[PDB]
């Protein structure tokens, strides 16, 4: 689709597109970007994230919708089929994003800030499929979830300090997964708890601006840890 | 409970 | 696109989209229901054009963005291209709801609620038209939404009572068109104000939910009166 | 200037 525009052009649309929330838009500039084949910068990685992060975001909420409409009806065949669409949709989306990953992102990320962005986005759209699969094709794609966070975690605690925000992302979307997906209520508790004290104790090192990034998430796992005790 | 929205650059 | 489901089915669903707040799904359903060859009732009516609004209202609101970055940097080709990209698409958008209103809802609209209704939205998608038009053509095009409009207007004073919410609506509408478009600010406040106080004297023959109804827009009339003196 | 809204049932 984009083979003909140049990467910086891309670049630069993907940008507007975020200005115009245009974020299927955003989503295919940055897909055509990928798909030059260099790596991505800092910056680039998160626009890539925000699209797909917007796109699939609409999607999933409009599943809840459906999902509730249809278990409501349960208690003719338009509100199956239309949830079957709508899921069908951001199913295709997100084996997109992961293909994107597995094709070359993550195979030629060799700096650990690289590398725990790209597998944390792994854990996401794993996660985004767990959410709406149903039986024991849910258990692989689970499993999956839990592979790409637990090898984002184990890099991240080597080669990143506890208050680095994609570390605090990272475990704080990790710890929706025990608590939402993986039925493990404790571990995600424990988990938000000591991300939570491991960075404020680090909370000394840091410039005002870093400060400001870092508190920012840690409210995040304290908001959290407020609704599950 | 709430992931990282992630939704603006 | 719809042409194998049932038209009550596409309905059903475009009731659903609206819920998952899935726009271009809406309007999707909302076009193969109109293409079954049916005329439409008050509430599919509806249905059809909140659709189509909500979907040429983000377009309109990014071209605005793009139009306003694509001004600054006249004070690469990419914002100009993006601007046009997104311009075609709407341009697109405008013109099939345009073509579904000639093929064929506005000549089997024969009761004045009907016809009415759909030559507000003939006015309005000519003035979404005109919005992105530079030029002569500009001219055509702000031609056929005064066209349009007029006739609206002319039914609706013979038809309707002043109250009447799509009266409201149109004559609201209309008057931006003036102040907005055609350059007629004196013309735009005279319509709003000989509308607001045409609708007032009729209150008094309302029911509580009718004068909720009309005075809703009635107060809509009010604030860009406000604005306009 | 505002139009009628228009994008609720
Ligand atoms: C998962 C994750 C992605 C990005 C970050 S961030 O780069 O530190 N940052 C992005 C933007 N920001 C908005 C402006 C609030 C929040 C996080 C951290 C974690
Ligand atoms: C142009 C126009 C369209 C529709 C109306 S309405 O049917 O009286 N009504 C629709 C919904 N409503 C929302 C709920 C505020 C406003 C107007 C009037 C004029």
């Amino acid at each position: 689709a984009m083979g003909s525009m140049e990467r910086a052009s891309l670049i630069q649309k993907a940008k507007l597109a975020e200005q115009a929330e245009r974020y299927e838009d955003m989503a295919a500039f940055m897909k055509g970007a990928v798909e030059k084949g260099e790596e991505l910068s800092c910056e680039e990685r998160n626009l890539l994230s925000v699209a797909y992060k917007n796109v699939v975001g609409g999607q999933r909420a409009a599943w809840r919708v459906l999902s509730s409409i249809e278990q409501k009806s349960n208690e003719g065949p338009e509100v199956r089929e239309y949830r079957e669409k709508v899921e069908t949709e951001l199913q295709g989306v997100c084996d997109t994003v992961l293909g994107l990953l597995d094709s070359h992102l993550i195979k030629e990320a060799g700096d650990a800030e690289s590398r725990v962005f790209y597998l944390k986005m792994k854990g996401d759209y794993y996660r985004y499929l767990a959410e709406v699969a149903t039986g024991d094709d849910k258990k692989r794609i689970i499993d999956s979830a839990r592979s790409a966070y637990q090898e984002a975690m184990d890099i991240s605690k080597k080669e990143m300090p506890p208050t680095n925000p994609i570390r605090l992302g990272l475990a704080l979307n990790f710890s929706v997964f025990h608590y939402e997906i993986a039925n493990s209520p404790e571990e995600a508790i424990s988990l938000a708890k000591t991300t939570f004290d491991e960075a404020m104790a680090d909370l000394h090192t840091l410039s005002e601006d870093s400060y400001k990034d870092s508190t920012l998430i840690m409210q995040l796992l304290r908001d959290n840890l407020t609704l599950w005790t | 409970a709430g992931s990282i929205p992630g939704r603006r650059s």
